[PDB]
């Protein structure tokens, strides 16, 4: 089968009672791709990391080695990719 | 994840409803809606947790005029009475 | 509404269908069936899935997409005594024979 | 037959339904839906129950009794990132969102 | 209770059918049937174990003329060709 | 909940690889009645016991303390009842 590892992060690790950072081993069904994702906010210049982790088979993440937020100017940024720790770094380009 | 919430039901009551009351793990709801022939009705009941966010949000594009509202405290829908979305007139 | 998703009566009589030659007991049984519209919103007792709920919403917007369907969501078993091909007697508790609850899927 | 029970296409676009204000990702997804007749006999891949099989036989004899219905019998999940009422970001793997297989029930 | 039987399929083939062959835990079948407009067709495929006794037995009272036959050995339905039930004429 | 015990018998205990006689504790779902049954053949005078055991909620067995085969002249006789060991004895009356 196919395995996967991603960078894990949770800005709200308090209430959710989880770690603030770490790694995550993804688990997917038969012949289903596995991805990683990242999401953040851009408080005018300064970037607030919101969450990072595993993401299930999604057409929008296929064959993407890098995590890139494509939405022009969203309230919450997001990017996903197909590769171990591919969410370790991310960028924003409309 | 267990049946803990109690709601009032009307028109959407399950069979085992006791005194127009249903139990659920999700949300209570009340809905006002206008049918294909211009008649308006108010109904209410219980909504299971799975899919409640989709149903409580509803869609502005629904073909029938309606407003559904949800709440998550015991019998919170007994006095919940939503109003229909306004009808847009024009260009005339 | 009388037209909404719910259980309806249905007695299956083995003599009528012609299975009395191989089924010894029972002579028949109440199977029931589910039928009725699944309109918005789907109440708790209709035991729907996220998918059926979403399809119900889409249908509400675009009638070209069909409504969810009313089907059994809980079934029960009945015991039957029958003769196999070798004219040998067999007792079996057939599962999923009786509709106990209907829902939208 | 083109009219028999099978999976059909259905893409749910969040922008169109209006849920893009609370759903951050994905922009939408292929949900599919099941539709089609369930005539006799019910093949293996239609994953039917004893009850649906019996109802199909009864309908074959008495058309007043409806046919079994084509519904999802296997569903899969998708990840969604959304904002709760508190404008807080939540990641959840919603179960039973995508139709993988259709059957008669 | 596991998928061990192989059958030939035609008109009832699953999607993952390999060379008009389906796999099942139940029985293979072949059926000849006359539709509402007098046309006769021969079809075949796999039938799951649950409910196979009901389906293989069929009902004499079926509204359409048909004959289905089952068998439980690999590809046993490749040459299985049932004949329709005779039409009863009269009282004339 | 409600419990139940019946007389167990299997004429074909060989191939089925089970006991030929004994007892059986019935298991039923919520608020569902539990019964016992017996089935036999009548080889013109001589009676061949075929099977006895538990039987699930069945309208035809309701409130019957005795096991009675009502079918006029069937190929295989049968009777069921609602009571512990109620199938210990049976009779035939059209």
């Amino acid at each position: 089968a196919e395995t996967r590892e991603c960078i894990y992060y949770n800005a709200n690790w308090e209430l959710e009672r989880t770690n603030q950072s770490g790694l995550e081993r993804c688990e997917g069904e038969q012949d289903k791709r596995l991805h990683c994702y990242a999401s953040w906010r851009n408080s005018s210049g300064t970037i607030e990391l919101v969450k990072k982790g595993c993401w299930l088979d999604d057409f929008n993440c296929y064959d993407r080695q890098e995590c890139v937020a494509t939405e022009e100017n969203p309230q919450v940024y997001f990017c996903c990719c197909e590769g171990n720790f591919c969410n370790e770094r991310f960028t924003h380009l409309p | 994840t267990l049946p803990f919430l109690k709601c009032y039901c009307s028109g959407h009551c399950p069979d085992d409803a006791i005194n127009n009351t249903c139990i659920t793990n999700g949300h209570c709801f009340a809905i006002i809606e206008e049918d294909d022939q211009g008649e308006t009705t108010l109904a209410s009941g219980c909504m299971k947790y799975e899919g409640s966010d989709f149903q409580c949000k509803d869609s502005p594009k629904a073909q029938l005029r309606r407003t559904i509202e949800c709440c998550r405290t015991n019998l919170c829908n007994q006095y919940l009475q939503p109003t229909l979305p306004p009808v847009v007139i024009g260009p005339f | 509404l009388k037209s909404s998703c719910k259980r309806h009566p249905l007695y299956v009589d083995f003599s009528d269908v012609g299975w009395n030659d191989w089924i010894v007991a029972p002579p028949g049984y109440h199977a029931f069936y589910c039928h009725g519209e699944c309109p918005f919103p789907l109440a708790d007792h209709l035991n729907s899935t996220n998918h059926a709920i979403v399809q119900t919403l889409v249908n509400s917007v675009n009638s070209k997409i069909p409504k969810a369907c009313c089907v059994p969501t809980e079934l029960s078993a009945i015991s039957m005594l029958y003769l196999d091909e070798n004219e040998k007697v067999v007792k079996k508790d057939y599962q999923d024979m009786v509709v106990e609850g209907c829902g939208c899927r």
